[PDB]
């Protein structure tokens, strides 16, 4: 972020945490109380659902 | 060992910029550039048409006051011969003697005079400071000086040995420091080596060491400088080039080491082990391996001593089953 | 309880900027960073030449006046031992005492410009105005110097 | 870090003039440093009562 000529310099981590979260923490999803996620599936035109 | 890894800079042991400690033009340039200069060895020759001229009267005000005390010294040594027998009054060789101090004394201020314009005059042959390498004249014949003037004419540098500026973080010194204070890390002699890692990642083969760890704190940055010395015999470094150093700030005693292919990390960061109990059955346990030491890993929680934990054959084996353990070096 | 956490920045109690008071090169550095030291030790050392003259023309100066307040003080005490039995006038003896206190008060503004010479002379001697802790030299030896850089 | 310093300071008024370009008041506060754990031009969070 900032290095002076005499070979000081400012790192991100050391102003910042960072980490590996979710686009947007909205939404809480609970199956039973566990944290849980899903998909939806939607049936093709002209295809057997079974 | 714990090693840590700052950037820095050199810079010479001793260096010096030439400057003219009076004023005029110059004349004659009396050294070759880039060759080395022995200590007191005139480099410039400066006009001394004016000095010359304060010398000559200075002289000239020695040689009045000398002429002014031989004659008083005549007298007094005249007197005192004819005082012997009470010839003349003891009050005339009083004030004959009084007179030939007073001419002693003011010949003593005329040769401080001409002292001082002897050094003034010796001024103008600019003479080297100290001994050394010496650069490029950054004047040439012709061009007007001033006294005590911020262009400097060279500069003499030595390259033996050198010194490395290296950047620390503040944060960094006040934990290795409390770190130190509470036993967590040892300290053995005196001044902590230092190696060195120049551009192309050849390692110095010759060793320095710390000195003269700094307190200021820089403003912009947040950050502390210190001091290495490194020995420069071949003059395979040289001043104001980019730097690595390494330094060893002690001797962890309670490290542990795990090899990385026994330890599996989930993707957001977080370290699991496949650890042997007593009852020949696996079993998964959070560690807490950050740093990585050339092929190990140095955990600092979630393991002691005596565990028994697998490194071969993880994907042979799932969490809560019977395996023997066969121990390999 | 009301509290208020705010941004600071720490500074040093006392914090001395070391300049020289005289021209000239420096020859020596008598201090090793990084470690403590004691009010009043040299620092560096300048080269003492043209002010070793000023000091020495100041000594001679305040001989010479020495001398003359000596001859004076002579004349002044055997005038002062003939006055007793009414032998010389009262306005040579006040006239030998004028001269006397004149060559007194010469003799002190000799002592005076030495003592001036001498400060001088000793400021050459580059010492720290207080104790405490001191870093790098930002000028070593060889380097030209100038009054209240 | 985090860590609170192990001594407590005192705070003494020094001035009372406003920045220009900053809008702000510079209390002065006084320290004991034995150890000499704090250096001088770091940066801290000064709690006041």
């Amino acid at each position: 972020l900032k290095v002076n000529q005499d070979g000081s310099r400012v790192l991100l981590r050391d102003v910042a945490k960072i980490e590996l979260g979710g686009e947007n923490y909205d939404i809480i999803a609970e199956f039973n109380g566990q944290p849980a996620s899903g998909l939806g599936i939607k049936l093709a035109t002209g295809a057997n659902a079974l | 060992q714990i090693t840590t890894e700052l950037p820095g800079r050199t810079s010479a042991y001793r260096i010096a910029e030439v400057r003219p400690q009076v004023s005029g033009i110059i004349l004659k340039r009396n050294f070759k550039e880039g060759s080395d200069i022995e200590a007191g060895v005139s480099l410039y020759q400066i006009d001394p048409a004016t000095y010359q001229a304060t010398y000559d009267s200075a002289k000239g005000d020695l040689a009045k006051a000398q002429a002014a005390a031989n004659i008083a010294q005549l007298t007094v040594n005249r007197y005192q011969k004819l005082l012997g027998t009470q010839y003349i009054s003891k009050q005339e060789y009083d004030q004959a003697l009084a007179d030939a101090q007073q001419a002693n004394a003011a010949v003593t201020a005329a040769k401080a005079a001409v002292e001082t314009a002897r050094i003034n005059l010796a001024y103008t042959k600019v003479t080297s400071p100290i001994s050394g390498r010496i650069g490029k004249s950054n004047v040439t014949e012709g061009a007007l000086v001033q006294n005590g003037q911020a262009t400097a004419l060279a500069t003499v540098q030595q390259l033996d040995p050198i010194y490395v500026d290296v950047t620390q973080s503040s944060n960094d010194f006040l934990r290795l420091k409390q770190e130190l204070a509470n036993g967590t890390l040892k300290q053995e002699n005196g001044k902590a080596k230092v190696s060195l890692i120049t551009s192309d990642g050849i390692k110095f083969p010759q060793d320095g060491t710390l000195e003269f760890s700094d307190v200021t704190v820089d403003q912009t940055t947040g950050s502390i400088t210190l001091r290495a010395i490194f020995p420069n015999p071949d003059h395979t470094l040289l001043p104001g080039m980019f730097v690595r150093a390494r330094l060893e700030e002690g001797l962890n005693p309670n490290a542990i080491l795990v090899p990385q292919q026994g330890v599996t990390r989930t993707p957001r960061g977080d370290a699991t082990v496949l650890v042997v109990g007593a009852d020949d059955k696996v079993e998964t346990r959070p560690i807490v391996a950050s740093q990585a030491i050339g092929d190990k890993w140095l955990v600092t929680e979630g393991l002691k001593a005596g565990d028994r934990v697998v490194i071969s054959g993880l994907q042979k084996v799932r969490p809560g089953v019977q395996v023997k353990a066969q121990e390999v070096t």
